[PDB]
RNA sequence: UAAGCCCAAUUAGUGAUUGCCCAUUAUUCCUUUGGUAAGGGCGGAAACAAAUGGAGAAAGUGUAGCCCUUCCGAUGUAGAUGUGGCCUGGAGGUUAGGACGAAGCUUAUGGCGUGAGCCUAAGAUGGACCGGCCUCUAGUGCAGAUCUUGGUUGGCGUA
RNA sequence: UGCAAGGCCGGAAAGAAAAGAAUUAGAGGCACCAAGUGGGCCUUCUUCGGUAAGCGGAGCAGGCGAUGCGGAAUGAACCGC
RNA sequence: UGAAAUGAGCGGAGUAUUUGAGCUGCGCACGGCGCGCCGCACGCACUGGUUUCUUCUCCGUGAUGCUCCAUGUUGGCGAUGGAAAUGGGGUGCCCCCACCCGUCUUGAAACACGGACCAAGGAGUCAAACAGACGCGCAAGGGAGGAGAUAUGGUUGCCAGUACUUCUCUCGUACUGAAAGGGAGAUGCAAAAUGCAUCUGUGGUGUGCACACGUCAAAUCCGUUUGAUUUGCCCAACACC
């Protein structure tokens, strides 16, 4: 919960958290969800025939 | 022959200098810059010391053994005095001159030698100023030789 | 007046508090007193030679060192 | 609110200081407990700790026995080598068994008078241990020895004498008293020389 | 002036200074490159179960999920009435105080000894963001017989001496993972000591099953220890 | 019981969502002594100078459901004498 | 002199410990007894009994032996004590012996007057 | 001293470090050696084993002047040899005469390996003794 | 229309998975104390009078602990041990006090110590001896033994 | 030249692989010298005598005794700690 | 309240890189169906490609501080007084707690025993034998004791002390047997019912501090230090001969 300890111990902590902010943005998600469930769809009546 | 090692372990816990006065440790040791019962202070027991003491007026007296004549004990402290109105580093320096580890000690003694003189003479001058204006009774004088 | 008779009670708690200790290595305390005789004097008569082999042993040791 | 039982059990009587009124072991205590505490070498570490020991547990050595080990050690050395200083944290004594013994130089607490007087005698020098923080102040080249134990009648009187396969003296002070029942096998029973561990 | 000696020695801290920021950047660009390296094997690691699961469904199958390699055990009872077998168990799992939690391999030898000390212990399958929240915020390591909090990767480094184990993000990777070096990075960490779960428990005297709190819960032991971390 | 925390009943407060609003609000209990003593501006406004006495706190956090507030005073701990007494609850500090 | 400024003085407990039913007989004096009874409700630690002194009533070592005005007595019976405390006359303050009369009191009040040296007992109209 | 002893710690004990239920009572055991055979035959057993019984002849009005024998080894002769003699000494010339009844011995046993050759005068002596004395270049004289 | 019994929840078919109250427990913070404790510093860095930044820094078991940082434990009958731990009468040393008041005695008489206790203050008390430190020593510490001796005492202005 | 035994000289050593393939708040051993105890009692399970007993007698283990604290109004031993 | 502010947070720069989501390249894994075609939800390698949107990233201050203490703002009170504060002490009262002490006892608040008050007094001591731990002296030797000598054949006393001596006595250095009586080194050569020779020497073996040549792993401020370890000698010990 304390911002120099999470860097101190985890360099990598500020892009972990920058794609999280990408993910909770609004345009992001609906995009994402329009094309996750296009693509899998798409993908198992490709495996079913 | 024998040390100050070996001197300080036989005297530590006994000696007419030790003061253990309600749990606290002194030393009326006259070569005690400190008053506290440790090795580096106890004058008295070094082969080398150097203790800052007062002189007549404003002057600072610095007395130092050296080790030359420490079995002569009429000729083991030298005293020199320092006019009134010296530096108090000067006085350190004369200290670390035979006692380097002394150093710090002897510039806040000095100073405290120049601070009580000035402190003595303001209460001085007041306690004249009060038994000015009482009549005592009897007044002794000590005879002349 | 009776009293209690015998009790097994906190024995197991005593004899583990200072733990019960393992028993002694292989290696000591290895004493072939009570070995069946004739096997024991024939390993004496051996071990008496290997006594004399290990003190000439030596003596070359000490002897090579010497001679570099 | 942790589970430690036995807990105690773990800790060990560990002392740091002497019980010695000497002042002088005391200088040798303070001298080395710097030289442990400032140097990598194990010798300071292995004397330091003998010094806080008490006189029992600092049993003294003799002249001979340092004269047997130190050739044991004197062949299979190299002639450039020069020898180690014996060093005991303890007495030396003298040995009136060995007349001849080699030139040595030995560092002790205490030397008796005639210990001393056959050390220098054959051509060695007796040894301070404040004079060996001086030539060897990390140990270099030295040989750390201790004296007997397991001889002293105290030892030999440890232990009861009536168990099978125990031979501790009895603690009596008649010798002819306390030598038949237990004792011989004619006199009821005999306690058994010897039992297997 | 300064004395000869005094000299030599603002010499030669002047270069250990020098030395000290150099580790330390070497460090931080070591534990960078590691932690984006883990942070992309889990991901795609989720991701590959994702499409093997959709392809088993697909076509009528089923997926069967791995056995979970590692436990997360916690002691849920006080110090009081323990018989002599459980508290051997739980003296040699390090857990001898009440909300102890350790990490654990669920292999054949230890779950065995789990299955003895059910009523004393809570244990279940932990997750990323476990075993990140008791590294992180609960992690402590055994220094010099010390309890001392990691608070920088160079207290990582030093007690561990292992070019595996360097950073915090090491010691969850082998943690999670259960890797070559668990034993080694969990046994070099002080037993975790946790705060009560706020909300409370059930009933710390009933199976978990029978509605109390003392058994496996599989993966429903992180939002327990959530509450407790 | 635990004196150094005071219960306390406001009116109108009935949820503990009620008694959030009021965490960090200023308490205080008056009553009177006996002889008249030292009193904020004893010398300013000698119009104060009264055996009316106040010993002030500050709401910590709730207590249960119902709209109950939790009270530390200034260093010391409420008398029980003002147990069943009037508790003036201030509208300072204000985060409005 | 003003004396050397530290933290707060804490004084984990001001009660003393007194000796159980000291106060239902006059023979009993109020000093500490430790209770070795059986049955004691003292020794038992009972919620409502009075308490043990023990390690951790043990105060702050950092402002352990100060008195309220800031200085730690030391006992000083002539001038010549007065001497030692000249160069840590912010830390000690003396304390004149009880025993030492009133024409030595008059030399030991004026000499640490000159040398600012505080005493704990001396005549409440010098130093103002 | 007294103000080391147990007595001054055991000041408001009430027991002194002897129990409540056990008691410090007179004499719980027996007065002395009692119940050597019965009740305390487990400490005599293990401790003095061999304290019951007779053993032997009886020497009515021992006199231990007559029995006096005193002992030395061939290795402990140097004791009896001054320093300078002992330096002089060697096999085949002028040897250091030791009397062992002067210096309160009667017995030369001879263990060990002799330092100094030396003529040694003996009330006694071993064969061990009397042949190492030989060999190494002294010799035994018999004396009264 | 339980404040009873069985079951079931946590603000309720709304949109997710901690209602609340009580421990000498858990977590954490402050302080003490002791370690089978873990480490640093200790060769005074340099400079610096008063009138108008300071002080200290001991090679150390134990003190008012040489100083600082760090970690862990802390209850306990019988019992063991330790304590530069407290107290009393004498002795060898040393250093002090007293007719401007010694011991003793009194206390809403404060301070210090976790404590045994020490110290100060006041006496509208006393009237002549006695304190601290190191060591030595012993008829050395009381709440109770149907305890010993002396005095007092409610019952009681009662039978 | 085989077997047995005491050695000597070499070799190999995942220092113990992989198959769920251990864990440890794991310094092991060795002495010495001593104290209080040596009336116990209560419980979950096993258990003997007795109609039974707040009865007498045992086994493994916990507890009280020796210990309060928080709970079951109250309770040496229950529950939590 | 900045008396060393290590900050994604302070200060300097720069307007970018990268890390996730989209979309995609080849190969491999994976999934239908069979001994190579289809699919691939978009796994692994190229830390692939695009930049449509989502993020800020890059440097920086040793202690030449061994330790402790000492540096804000706004009001109220306090301008030397039978005063303003803070702590302590006293007495009462509220709300909660709270069985009578000592003692035997498995269990005492007990309808178990001793308990009206106070003062003074009151209980592990001295001696001897032995042992073990610790302190001290000397050490194959240690030490008396008794007694004498003279400083002292002197001094009220200090001085019943201190100083000095012992061909003795005692406890050890040797032990065994009921006794008569015997009485313990190593190595070499050899096998004599007392064998010869030499003597600078652990009786041998296994395990074992330090030390000495090295050798590894880790950290280094590059001087080293801290762990392990081969060999040699192994001290003290332990175990087999
Ligand atoms: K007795
Ligand atoms: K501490
Ligand atoms: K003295
Ligand atoms: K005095
Ligand atoms: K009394
Ligand atoms: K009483
Ligand atoms: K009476
Ligand atoms: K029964
Ligand atoms: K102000
Ligand atoms: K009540
Ligand atoms: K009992
Ligand atoms: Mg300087
Ligand atoms: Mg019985
Ligand atoms: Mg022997
Ligand atoms: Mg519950
Ligand atoms: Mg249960
Ligand atoms: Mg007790
Ligand atoms: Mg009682
Ligand atoms: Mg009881
Ligand atoms: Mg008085
Ligand atoms: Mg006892
Ligand atoms: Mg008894
Ligand atoms: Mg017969
Ligand atoms: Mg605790
Ligand atoms: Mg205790
Ligand atoms: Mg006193
Ligand atoms: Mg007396
Ligand atoms: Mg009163
Ligand atoms: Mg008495
Ligand atoms: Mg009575
Ligand atoms: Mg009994
Ligand atoms: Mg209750
Ligand atoms: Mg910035
Ligand atoms: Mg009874
Ligand atoms: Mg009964
Ligand atoms: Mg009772
Ligand atoms: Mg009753
Ligand atoms: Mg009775
Ligand atoms: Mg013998
Ligand atoms: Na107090
Ligand atoms: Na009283
Ligand atoms: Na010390
Ligand atoms: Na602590
Ligand atoms: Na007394
Ligand atoms: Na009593
Ligand atoms: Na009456
Ligand atoms: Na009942
Ligand atoms: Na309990
Ligand atoms: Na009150
Ligand atoms: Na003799």
């Amino acid at each position: 919960k304390n911002r120099r300890l999470r860097l101190r111990l985890n360099p990598y902590v500020k892009r972990e958290t920058a794609a999280a902010k990408g993910m909770r943005n609004v345009a992001n998600r609906d995009a994402r969800r329009k094309a996750k469930l296009a693509r899998v769809t798409k993908a198992k009546k490709a495996a079913t025939k | 022959s024998h040390s100050v090692d070996l001197q300080w372990v036989l005297v530590r816990q006994n000696s007419r200098f030790l003061q253990k006065r309600g749990g606290i440790r002194m030393s009326n040791d006259p070569f005690n810059n400190n008053g506290n019962w440790t090795k580096r202070h106890c004058g008295f027991l070094n082969e080398k010391a150097a203790v800052v003491k007062p002189a007549k007026g404003g002057a600072i007296c610095v007395t130092v053994k050296d080790g030359s004549s420490n079995n002569k004990p009429r000729q083991t402290y030298k005293k020199t005095v320092h006019a009134a109105g010296v530096r108090a580093s000067d006085v350190s320096r004369a200290v670390a001159a035979v006692r380097p580890d002394l150093a710090d000690v002897s510039f806040r003694r000095a100073r405290r030698m120049a601070c009580i003189a000035s402190r003595t003479a303001k209460v001085a001058a007041a306690r004249k100023a009060r038994s000015e204006k009482i009549k005592f009774s009897r007044k002794s004088a000590r005879a002349k030789r | 007046a009776k009293s209690k008779n015998h009790t097994n009670h906190n024995q197991s708690s005593k004899n583990h508090r200072n733990g019960i200790k393992g028993p002694v290595p292989l290696h000591l305390h290895n004493s072939k007193r009570g070995s069946w005789l004739p096997a024991l004097v024939n390993a004496r008569r051996v071990r008496k030679h290997n006594q004399k082999a290990a003190l000439k042993k030596r003596r070359e040791r000490i002897a090579a060192f010497a001679a570099k | 609110g942790v589970d430690l039982t036995g807990i105690s059990k773990k800790s060990r009587v560990i002392r740091h200081h002497t019980y010695s009124t000497n002042p002088y072991i005391k200088l040798l205590i303070k001298l080395y407990k710097f030289l442990a505490k400032r140097t990598s070498s194990g010798f300071n570490k292995v004397v330091y700790q003998r010094l806080i020991k008490s006189r029992s547990n600092r049993a003294p050595i003799s002249l001979s026995r340092i004269a047997v080990v130190m050739k044991r050690k004197a062949v299979f050395t190299a002639k450039s080598k020069a020898a180690p200083i014996a060093v005991v944290v303890g007495d030396v004594l003298d040995d009136v068994r060995m007349a001849r013994i080699p030139a040595m130089r030995v560092c002790a607490l205490r030397f008796s008078k005639s210990a001393r007087q056959s050390i220098v005698a054959a051509g060695g020098e007796c040894l301070t241990f404040d004079q060996l923080a001086m030539i060897a102040p990390t140990g270099k080249n030295t040989y750390l020895l201790r004296g007997r134990k397991s001889g002293r009648e105290s030892v030999r009187h440890f232990g009861a004498s009536g168990v099978p396969g125990s031979h501790s003296k009895p603690y009596a002070t008649n010798r002819g008293k306390e030598t038949k029942r237990g004792r011989r096998t004619g006199r009821s029973y005999k306690r058994k020389a010897f039992r297997h561990v | 002036k300064r004395a000869a000696f005094k000299q030599q020695q603002t010499e030669s801290f002047k270069k250990a200074v020098v030395a000290r920021k150099a580790a330390k950047a070497a460090l931080k660009k070591t534990a960078y490159l590691r932690a984006r390296k883990y942070s992309r094997e889990y991901r795609g690691a989720e991701k590959k179960l994702v499409t093997l699961r959709r392809q088993a469904a697909s076509h009528g199958n089923y997926y069967l999920e791995a056995k979970p390699k590692v436990a997360v055990v916690t002691r849920i009872r006080g110090i009081a009435k323990v018989n002599p077998k459980q508290r051997k168990i739980l003296q040699l799992l390090r857990l001898r105080q009440i909300f102890n939690t350790v990490f654990v391999k669920m292999n054949k030898p230890m779950e065995n000894m789990l299955r003895a000390v059910e009523p004393y212990i809570a244990y279940g399958y932990p997750s990323l963001a476990t075993v990140r929240a008791m590294v992180y915020k609960r992690g402590y390591l055994k220094i010099n017989g010390q309890r001392v909090k990691i608070t920088d990767n160079q207290m990582i480094k030093d007690k561990y001496n292992n070019v595996d184990i360097v950073c915090a993000e090491d010691m969850v990777n082998q943690i999670y993972t259960c890797g070559k070096h668990f034993r080694t990075v969990t046994h070099g960490m002080w037993p975790f000591k946790l705060a009560p779960p706020a909300g409370g428990m059930r009933q710390k005297r009933r199976h978990f099953v029978e509605g109390g709190d003392y058994g496996n819960r599989d993966t429903l032991i992180n939002r327990f220890l959530a509450r407790m971390i | 019981q635990t004196k150094q925390t005071a219960l306390v009943r406001v009116e109108n407060v009935n949820t503990r969502e009620d008694a959030t609003w009021y965490v960090g609000k200023r308490v205080c209990y008056v009553y009177h002594g006996k002889k008249v003593k030292r009193c904020v501006r004893w010398s300013k406004a000698p119009a104060r100078r009264s055996t009316t006495r106040a010993l002030w706190g500050r709401v910590t956090r709730p207590h249960g459901n119902a709209g109950m507030m939790r009270v530390k005073f200034n260093g010391a701990s409420v008398p029980a004498s003002a147990i069943g007494r009037r508790i003036r609850v201030y509208l300072y500090p204000s985060q409005i | 002199v003003k004396p050397t400024v530290s933290k707060a003085i804490v004084k984990k407990r001001t009660k003393r410990f007194t000796r159980h039913r000291y106060e239902l007989f006059p023979q009993l004096s109020s000093s500490w007894r430790k209770p070795r009874g059986e049955d004691s409700p003292v020794r038992r630690r009972y919620k409502g009994q009075k308490a043990m002194p023990n390690k951790g009533y043990g105060s702050d070592r950092a402002t352990k032996y100060i008195t309220p005005s800031g200085f730690r007595n030391f006992p000083i019976n002539n001038v010549e004590d007065l001497y030692m405390l000249v160069m840590q006359n912010r830390k000690y303050a003396g304390v004149i012996s009880h025993t030492v009369g009133a024409r030595k009191r008059k030399a030991i009040v004026r000499k640490a007057m000159e040398l600012d040296v505080r005493l704990a007992n001396g005549n409440a109209k010098l130093r103002k | 001293p007294t103000r080391f002893k147990k007595c001054r710690h055991q000041r408001g004990s009430t027991f002194c470090g002897y129990g409540r239920v056990g008691k410090h009572r007179k004499h719980e055991s027996g007065r002395g050696n009692a119940g050597g055979m019965h009740h305390h035959r487990i400490n005599f057993d293990k401790y003095h084993p061999g304290y019951f019984g007779k053993l032997g002849m009886d020497h009515y009005h021992r006199k231990k002047n007559p029995m006096w024998k005193p002992t030395i080894n061939l290795n402990n002769l140097s004791r009896l040899i001054a320093a300078e003699e002992a330096a002089k000494a060697a096999k085949g010339g002028t040897l250091p005469v030791v009397d062992l009844q002067s210096s309160g011995y009667a017995k030369l046993l001879g263990n060990g390996h002799i330092q100094v050759p030396c003529i040694v005068k003996a009330r006694y002596v071993s064969k061990l003794a009397d042949k190492k004395i030989r060999k190494a270049g002294g010799a035994v004289v018999l004396q009264a």
